DNA sequence: TTTCGTGCCAATTT
DNA sequence: ATTGGCACGAAA
């Protein structure tokens, strides 16, 4: 509903076809905030 | 000013260490000691705290009635009342040195008054005050029950009584001693120790006194059994309420005030501190007849006691005194346990809801609570 | 309609894994082509899958029972 | 207000991670459970407390 | 410090290195800025600090300075077990956003 | 040479 | 404004 870019689309698509499923996906904040993070000199990353 | 008891039963005395007087009455010798009213069918109704030397009506075990007075006492004036009966005398007694001579001058009813550390000479600073009870044949009545000699020390600002040479009995004062809402709840989430806490007793034993004004004074217990060379600094400035000839136990106060809940946990432990901060809670949520249910407040105080401190390296990894989470500690001690070995020791320790909620495994919680530069 | 779903939760015993058998029938009566099998009274697939519950013809283990049965047969008609 | 607030945050983030994770844990220690009592008065009987 | 009597930190000014260049030479050497912090953590053996600081913690007897000992130990110890290095912490290199 | 107190700084406030 | 940690100064 907020910030999954693909997550809206395939949301929008299914409720037209009339099948009420969602793929949840990764919010994009959080993306933005692991680039934020870096630029202060701090390797933070997602591993496995 | 008085107990007033409203209903009729039973009285019980709990802590009690009592004799009786000449009067025939009945004396209170003991600082903890709880009164408590349970009809027949077994279930108190009633409870109050005795303060040290008062006079009880009725004993142990007595019937009463309602709109009866059970216990009655001086508050302003703290009774040094001794148990022996015998004459009195002054060992370590000098005027000019320890004491003074003060007479009243309307009343006329007057004598000695013992002198403080802080108002009277050098020479009278390393001397300590005594009466001594003894009997017709000048020698020293043992207290029954006990071998050592019936002696009792007087601190500063004390009016004696009596002269010297006046015979006296049990119960008899030798001297006289004059004297919520929100942010409360807020203040015990966060185990804020008071402004004024109340000082306690490490450990159990005879307590004693030692250097007198050493920037502040000084205080000895000696246990029967355990280690005698523990000593504590307390301040002199603050009304004091010990008594150097009696045992006081670990879970007993020396002075007077609030109780911080870090105290309390080392202590009492964990289930005394969880019980007064429950009731700390219930009591404030009470006056506005607010209902919740205990559940919670123990769930958060569960939350507060997440953290454990090492005593002794043992056979883990874990150093001298870091401090840790208890889960990991309990498991590595049940870990520890079927390998045949021995586990380590540790001491809980007691964090208000926010620096307890900074202590957690993830950073990524903590990073979002606050103090995000820190924590990353 | 639905105004409550204590008896389906007496059926099932939990609330949570009461939401999740439903949505599984309902998912397998909206996406796939199963047939409900109670009388669908112009209700949507969530309270068909509810009613179904509470009536005992719907849970856990008859659902897992039906898949393994499916998957059977098509393996063997697959030849 | 604002003051409710800030305690009501601190004490969702102080135990927001406790969740009943189990049936039974076969401890047999406890608390014990006696009515409020102050002064003359009972504020808190045993029924509400247990 | 070299030969002469000045430490491996010790904090001079301009006329106390003026005079110092002029006496000893080039027989020690001294830096400003973050050149010199980079300098000072690069050559920090992290092992032998901790031996040391062990020794100390275990001989004497103290409450502050046994608490300070403590807390240097523990964070030299988290230096050494995790893959950091203490140099890292002087910037060379400046990361920049995506546009 | 250790130990407690006082001044300063950093954190917080729907 | 309020609270707590940290460096500093005076005293046992």
């Amino acid at each position: 509903k907020s910030d999954d870019v693909n997550g809206r689309t395939k949301m929008y698509k299914n409720i037209v076809d009339g099948n009420h499923q969602m793929e949840p996906g990764m919010p994009e904040s959080f993306n933005v905030l692991l680039k934020e993070i870096r630029s202060l000199g701090i390797n933070i990353e997602l591993e496995d | 000013s008085s107990i007033q008891v409203k209903n009729k039963g039973s009285i019980k005395l709990s802590n009690v260490k009592s004799v009786v007087n000449s009067s025939g009455k009945l004396v209170i010798t003991s600082r903890n000691t709880e009164l408590k009213l349970i009809d027949e069918f077994g279930r108190t109704k009633e409870s109050y705290k005795v303060p040290y030397g008062a006079v009880l009506a009725k004993g142990d075990g007595e019937q009463v009635a309602g709109g009866e007075t059970v216990a009655n006492w001086d508050p302003h004036t703290m009774p040094v009342i001794t148990e022996v009966s015998g004459f009195v005398r002054f060992t370590d007694m000098i005027d000019g040195q320890t004491i003074t001579r003060q007479t009243d001058e309307l009343t006329g009813l007057s004598s000695l008054v013992v002198l403080d550390s802080a108002e009277r000479t050098a020479g009278g600073k390393d001397l300590r005050p005594a009466l001594k009870i003894v009997d017709a044949q000048g020698n020293d009545v043992l207290i029954p029950g006990t071998d050592m000699p019936a002696q009792y020390f007087l601190p500063g600002k004390a009016i004696v009584q009596l002269e010297d040479g006046v015979q006296i009995s049990s119960g008899d004062t030798l001297a006289r001693i004059p004297q919520g809402g929100l942010p409360r709840v807020a203040d015990l989430f966060e185990a804020r120790r008071p402004k004024e806490p109340a000082i306690l007793a490490e450990i159990s034993g005879i307590v004693s006194f030692g250097k007198e004004t050493k920037g502040k004074r000084r205080l000895v217990i000696t246990p029967v059994d355990g280690s005698d060379p523990y000593e504590e600094m307390i301040p002199k400035w603050r009304q004091l309420n010990v008594f150097e000839g009696e045992r006081v136990e670990r879970g007993d106060v020396i002075s007077d005030g609030p109780e911080a809940p870090h105290d309390i946990l080392r202590l009492r432990g964990v289930h005394a501190v969880t019980r007064y901060i429950v009731n700390e809670v219930q009591d404030v949520y009470r006056l506005q007849g607010v209902k919740i249910n205990d559940k919670h407040i123990e769930v958060i105080v569960r939350q507060m006691l997440r953290k454990a401190t090492i005593v002794n390296a043992g056979s883990s990894d874990f150093l001298e005194g870091e401090q840790v989470e208890y889960s990991r500690v309990k498991i590595a001690n049940r870990e520890l346990e079927a390998n045949g070995k021995v586990g380590a020791t540790y001491s809980r320790d007691l964090l208000g809801i926010t620096k307890a909620s900074l202590a957690t495994e993830s950073f990524i919680s903590a990073a979002s609570f606050q103090e995000t530069t820190r924590v990353l | 309609a639905r105004v409550t779903v204590q008896d389906a939760v007496e059926k099932i015993g939990n609330r949570f894994d009461l939401v999740l058998v439903a949505a599984r029938r309902a998912r397998q009566m909206q996406v796939g082509g199963k047939d409900p099998l109670v009388p669908e009274e112009n209700d949507k697939t969530t309270v068909i899958a509810l009613r179904e519950i509470e009536e005992g013809l719907i849970n856990n283990q008859i659902l897992d029972v039906r898949e393994r049965q499916e998957q059977q047969e098509q393996e063997a008609a697959e030849l | 207000t604002a003051n409710s607030g800030y305690l009501t945050r601190r004490l969702v983030d102080v135990a927001q991670d406790l969740v009943v994770t189990e049936d039974d844990c076969g401890t047999h220690e406890g608390i014990m459970m006696t009515p409020v009592i102050e002064g003359g008065d009972v504020k808190e009987p045993l029924r509400d407390r247990v | 410090g070299g030969m002469t009597n000045l430490e491996r930190q010790q904090i001079l000014t301009e006329e106390q290195y003026l005079d110092a260049l002029e006496e000893f030479g080039d027989e020690f050497d001294a830096k400003m800025g973050a050149e010199a912090i980079q300098a000072l953590l690069k050559s920090m053996d992290l092992e032998q600090e901790c031996e040391q600081l062990r020794e100390e913690l275990n001989e004497t007897n103290s409450e502050t300075k046994r608490k300070k000992l403590t807390k240097r130990i523990k964070l030299l110890e988290a230096f050494v077990q995790s893959g950091n290095k203490p140099e890292w912490m002087i910037l060379t290199v400046l990361p920049v956003l995506p546009p």
